[PDB]
């Protein structure tokens, strides 16, 4: 997260945090069933390890639940010239174990528009030349009209959205990537990707798109 | 087991930059695009990169 404050820790009981290895690599996520996780695209790998519970991703708690991903589910139309269908759902080996500082963010029983804000939230990269964040960061966005990400690589403003004022610093960054936009309290977009220089806005996935995509897995399963 | 032909900045995040003579163990060949996920021997580090750039040895 770059330009936000480190949050109250477990406020943000869904965040999933995702060690993911081929090497190693980093990602966020959210728990949106008991063993569901959903992320991005482009965090696939060989093997990975699910930290829940934790606000500092550095100081073992014992608010912490790491389970092995023993299913993943990358999106069949996933392109990375494009990174549409940047998503990607999660078997988690095991039902976790519902806290206070873990919590499922459910999704209800709406294509959103431009104008509203939103917030992100992530241990990643706090500025372009910094480390990942050791504490969860957070911090509010503004819904753009799209013609704002016009310039990125196909833009598609029924699969992605728009995410973060231009003339302000505020983005979600590097590592941040498969971490909830929360509308409202609603998950309705998933970190993607942006601008090498962090220079906003950055291209979220639109979560309403694939809402069947996702009812379907985890429904067979 | 690739290298680098020519120098390259990416624009996404998500993706290395690289110089010529860079080299690279593929790691997700598979998705359908331009791109494959690559990790780089020089810098240590994991993204995207564009298969009509990197050469095999």
């Amino acid at each position: 997260i770059i330009g936000g404050t480190e949050c109250k820790p477990h406020s943000r009981p869904y965040m999933a945090y995702l060690e993911i290895v081929t090497p190693s690599k980093f990602c966020g996520g959210f728990l949106i069933r008991r063993n569901f996780v959903l992320t991005a695209a482009h965090c696939a790998g060989r093997s990975i390890t699910v930290t829940l519970g934790a606000h500092n991703i550095t100081e073992e708690e014992d608010t912490w639940q790491k389970l092995e991903v023993i299913k993943q589910f990358r999106h069949p139309k996933y392109n990375t010239s494009t990174l549409h269908h940047d998503i990607m759902l999660l078997k988690l080996k095991e039902k976790a174990s519902l806290t206070l500082a873990v919590g499922t963010l459910p999704f209800p029983s709406n294509f959103v528009p431009p104008g509203r804000m939103c917030r992100v939230a992530g241990w990643g990269r706090t500025g372009v030349l910094k480390p990942g964040s050791d504490t969860l960061q957070e911090v509010k966005l503004r819904l753009m009209d799209p013609q704002a990400c016009s310039h990125f690589r196909d833009f598609d403003h029924n699969l992605q959205l728009c995410v973060g004022n231009p003339r302000k610093t505020k983005s979600a960054f590097k590592g941040d990537s498969g971490g909830p936009l929360l509308c409202a309290g609603v998950a309705q977009g998933i970190v993607s990707y942006g601008r090498s220089d962090a220079k906003p806005p950055a291209v979220f996935t639109r979560i309403s798109h694939y809402r069947p995509w996702i009812n379907q897995i985890l429904q067979a399963n | 087991l690739f290298v680098a032909l020519y120098d390259y900045q990416a624009d996404r995040w998500t993706d290395l930059s690289f110089h010529k003579g860079e080299k690279f163990q593929i790691l997700d060949a598979s998705p359908p695009g331009d791109w494959w996920e690559a990790r780089s021997l020089t810098t240590g580090e994991t993204g995207y990169i564009p298969s009509n750039y990197v050469a095999p040895v």
